[PDB]
């Protein structure tokens, strides 16, 4: 018996990304992550989007 | 009307009437949208912001 991911991942776009595509038609996912990291000077992040 | 004197032609004419009828001019102005815009206005999606 294995375990498996019991529902599809819901994944869905924040603000900032559907005011970003209305703009510039496109988008950074994980668009929060990416400002505040890049803000605080940290150069990595944990996870993919 | 007004008097005058023993035997001038003093009209017996009184409160004579009149009709007036009325004068017609229908105005007309006409509005447009596309059919995404009814689409999406009608069919409220469960869908993200």
């Amino acid at each position: 018996t294995v375990s498996a991911p019991a529902t599809y991942g819901n994944f869905v776009l924040s603000p900032e990304n559907a005011v970003t595509a209305i703009s510039y038609h496109s988008i950074l996912a994980d668009f929060n992550s990416y400002k505040a990291h890049l803000t605080s000077g940290q150069p990595h992040l944990p996870n993919d989007s | 009307r007004v008097a005058s004197g023993a035997g001038l032609p003093t009209s017996r004419q009184t409160t004579i009437m009149v009709t007036k009828y009325s004068e017609k001019s229908p105005i007309t102005i006409p509005f447009e949208l596309s059919a995404a815009c009814l689409t999406y206005l009608r069919e409220t999606f469960e869908g993200t912001i």
